């Protein structure tokens, strides 16, 4: 569901568990931040459309 | 300060950010603030509801 960065945020440690190449999204400006920025301090590959 | 002085004792949070828990006392805390009026340096301080 949109909005509530906190569930995006336990998708993203869900998801680098498992580890992948890429991420998508999300849609909304505020998730994204943190998104890039824990991409950044784990060094992340984020593309973005 | 001010909306301390209104409420009843509490105490200090000690969760974790991993997984998030609701707070009780952030609801009765955010109606003191917002109908608390006072006199300040830059005039009167009004809250609004919307």
């Amino acid at each position: 569901n949109l909005f509530d960065s906190f569930e995006a945020s336990r998708r993203a440690c869900d998801q680098l568990a498992l580890g992948v190449a890429a991420l998508f999204g999300p849609s909304h400006s505020s998730s994204v931040s943190a998104v890039q920025s824990i991409c950044n301090a784990l060094e992340v590959p984020h593309i973005q459309t | 300060a001010i909306a301390s002085h209104r409420a009843s004792q509490l105490t200090v949070s000690s969760l974790q950010c991993h997984r998030h828990k609701p707070w009780r006392l952030g609801p009765r805390f955010m109606n003191l603030i917002k109908e608390a009026r006072w006199d300040g340096l830059t005039g009167r301080i009004t809250f609004n509801k919307t």
